[PDB]
């Protein structure tokens, strides 16, 4: 298959331990977010729940491919195969991805080497409330 | 049975063992006997409408692929071999 | 009022089975034990069985005496094999919570009346 | 190199080793010497009739397959080596829901002596059943058990 | 270039014995530790415990992982921590 | 053995199979016929605005 050989060529010699532009320049990650729902605000624990689709776009010249196909649209299988940013939420008391039925993640690689990586998340983030004027 | 002999026997049993197929994949159904030893019943809850049950659940079946000879004693193997062996779903 | 009846033979030349039946209280969650008292000697622990079907035995009678429990009937039985002349004694059924014990008689609150057993050569 | 000799020793020990078979299988009984250090006796929950206990659970046994001659008598190895060898399948009979801590790493240690004596200790939090008789409550006293043994191997 | 960095990392990870600590027969390995306390959440009287979130960072030296010709601190993907030795 | 033919069939089926690509990629739209059998309609949590 054309897509199969393209993927094998892209992964041939690829090192997911190293970020793109390890010694050249910083990797630029364009971030996008869709808030499905801001869950309840638990004032006792100083936290609120938020459900989001979190998307990150960047460039990896190792994943450039020349072909009539302009974009490879893939499920969560190659998320662990390619390098992924180690984005983490600083003010998260507890966060978890979604795994039903399969991992709620999506990958899309363009011929120019642009990688779009989206995933569903539910985060319990802390929020220090000043309750002087409550309610 | 000697250590090396038992090692070779188990390796022979597990070599070429297709875990994806049930013990008699071709024709007749495989018979599975079951026994339970109830260790305890803990929390019979009306609010949750459920009860908690701890038990020793034992399943018994026959797999002709795993038959061996020359070792009269029964072989109690490490529990990680269950991942290599087929078991009922 | 709680009672612990005992039953069994009195004289052997040898195998025996001494049974004990409880009344007035369900001992499903208690440890049931057998003790022995020879003339002059102090009471000693022969066997005990727990709600988890776990069996404890004294060193003198390990491998010879076998303790069992029937939880439906609320009874504890002791099979005696390989009797000897020094096994002659009064055998006592007991039930308890095993506080500080499983081997001390003081941990058992309920006691049977005792059954004589004698071995003659 | 300093470490290449120990790497060779470990490779030799694991060469042909079958962790599925207990030591002395079919020829002798595996004698496991055990001890417990209770780091903290957890709180008692009367409602659930249970209690918690945090323990260093130490086991030790002889494995003639793992004897070696080397610069040092004892190899204080990483806990990863434990999974590559046979270890007892000890379990708590009256345990309800126990935890084997793995923060930051698996809280285990394995030490192999030159003669083949293995020491293997774990950090555990055991939630065990403690049935109670509450007729004398609150002036009652209990004897909470902690019972453990092999799951698959008989006497 | 990234090819040289890839070769250096592969050379470092080749023949690395995770079972042995940095100086298995030598003197003890010195480990520095520092903590950044992100928050303390639930100081519970009934449970007699507190919840503590933190960035816990350990510092040590492993001569097996020394490299030359790359004047950079290589921040590797966190998956390689499974391949590398770390304190217990 | 009787089951060796099925083992060979499975090995042949998985030989060269690429599970990263949906069936009929670049040739048609993958049609998934779906259905649900509700074994038990769980309780409704009014506090969470939720149901199992
Ligand atoms: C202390 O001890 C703890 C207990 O040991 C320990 O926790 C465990 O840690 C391990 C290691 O970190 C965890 O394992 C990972 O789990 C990830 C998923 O996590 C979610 O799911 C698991 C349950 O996992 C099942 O479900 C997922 C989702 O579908 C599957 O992906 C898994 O394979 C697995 O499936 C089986 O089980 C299902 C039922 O559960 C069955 O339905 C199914 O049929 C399978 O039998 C949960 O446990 C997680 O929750 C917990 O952890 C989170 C995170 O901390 C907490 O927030 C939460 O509260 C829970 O505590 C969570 O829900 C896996 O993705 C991951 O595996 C990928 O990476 C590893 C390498 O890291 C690969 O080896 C592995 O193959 C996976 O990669 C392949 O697949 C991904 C996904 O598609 C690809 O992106 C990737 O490229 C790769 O693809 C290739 O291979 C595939 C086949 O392998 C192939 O299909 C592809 O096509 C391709 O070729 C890994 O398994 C484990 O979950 C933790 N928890 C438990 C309870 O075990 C803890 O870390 C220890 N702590 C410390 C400090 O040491
Ligand atoms: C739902 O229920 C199912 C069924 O009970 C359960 O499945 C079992 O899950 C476990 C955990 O995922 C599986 O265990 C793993 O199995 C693979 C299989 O390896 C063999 O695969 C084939 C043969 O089938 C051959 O290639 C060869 O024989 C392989 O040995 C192992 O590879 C896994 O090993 C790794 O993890 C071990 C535990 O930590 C390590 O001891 C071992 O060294 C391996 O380490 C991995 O990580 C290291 C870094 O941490 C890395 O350095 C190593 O290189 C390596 O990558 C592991 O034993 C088991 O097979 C499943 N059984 C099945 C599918 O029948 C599900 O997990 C369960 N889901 C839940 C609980 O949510
Ligand atoms: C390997 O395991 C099998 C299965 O456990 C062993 O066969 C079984 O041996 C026991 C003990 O002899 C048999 O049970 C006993 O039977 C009598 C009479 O029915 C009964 O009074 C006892 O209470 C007890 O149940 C058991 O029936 C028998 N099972 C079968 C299927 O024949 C076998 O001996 C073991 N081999 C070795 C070397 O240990
Ligand atoms: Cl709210």
């Amino acid at each position: 298959g054309d897509v199969t050989v393209i993927l094998n060529n892209l992964l041939e010699g690829y090192d997911n331990k190293l970020r793109p532009d390890i010694g050249v320049k910083p990797t630029l990650i364009h971030t996008d977010m869709y808030v499905n729902s801001i869950g309840p605000v638990n004032a006792i624990n100083m936290e609120y729940t938020i459900d989001i689709f979190f998307a990150q776009t960047w460039y990896d010249r190792r994943l450039k491919f020349n072909s009539t196909i302009k974009v490879l649209r893939l499920n969560s299988n190659m998320v662990g195969k390619i390098w992924i940013p180690d984005t983490f939420f600083r003010n998260s008391k507890k966060a978890d991805a979604h795994w039903i039925t399969t991992p709620n993640r999506m990958l899309r690689i363009w011929n120019d080497g642009r990688v779009l990586y989206t995933l569903r998340l539910t985060i319990d983030a802390e929020c220090q409330l000043q309750l002087h004027n409550f309610p | 049975g000697n250590m090396s002999f038992v090692k070779e026997t188990v390796d022979k049993l597990l070599k070429g063992y297709d875990i994806r197929l049930r013990p008699d994949f071709g024709g007749p159904p495989v018979c599975v006997g079951m026994n339970i030893d109830i260790a305890s019943i803990d929390m019979v809850s009306e609010v949750n409408m459920d009860y908690t049950l701890t038990m020793y659940f034992q399943q018994y079946w026959r797999d002709k692929r795993l038959a061996y000879s020359g070792i009269p004693l029964n072989l109690t193997l490490d529990n990680r071999v269950a991942d290599q062996l087929w078991v009922p779903d | 009022q709680v009672q612990l009846q005992e039953s069994g033979g009195g004289l052997v030349q040898g195998s025996l089975r001494v049974s004990c039946a409880a009344s007035g209280r369900t001992f499903t969650t208690y440890i049931m034990a057998w003790f022995r008292q020879a003339p002059g000697k102090e009471r000693e622990f022969l066997a005990a069985m727990d709600q988890g079907r776990i069996q404890y035995y004294g060193d003198s009678v390990r491998g010879r005496f076998t303790i069992s429990r029937d939880y439906a009937k609320n009874s504890v039985d002791l099979q005696l094999d390989g009797l000897r002349p020094e096994d002659t004694a009064v055998y006592y059924c007991a039930a308890g919570a095993g506080f500080w014990g499983l081997r001390t008689a003081s941990s058992y609150h309920y006691w049977g009346q005792g059954t004589q057993v004698t071995v003659s050569s | 190199d300093n470490t290449t000799v120990f790497t060779r020793i470990l490779d030799r020990l694991l060469d042909g080793y079958d962790n599925r078979l207990r030591p002395g299988l079919g020829e002798r009984v595996t004698e496991v010497k055990t001890d417990i250090f209770v780091t903290s006796f957890g709180p008692v929950s009367d409602h659930d009739m249970e209690y918690t206990i945090d323990v260093f659970f130490r086991q030790s046994w002889k494995d003639e397959r793992l004897k070696f001659k080397g610069p040092m008598t004892v190899l204080r190895l990483n806990n990863l080596m434990a999974s590559k060898i046979w270890t007892p399948d000890t379990f708590f009979h009256n345990g309800k829901k126990s935890v084997a801590h793995n923060m930051t790493m698996p809280n285990k240690l394995l030490r192999i002596t030159e003669d083949g004596t293995l020491l293997y200790t774990m950090r555990l939090t055991v939630r065990a059943e403690c049935p109670m008789h509450l007729e004398d409550f609150p002036m009652d006293a209990h004897a909470c058990p902690l019972k453990f043994g092999s799951y698959a191997y008989t006497r």
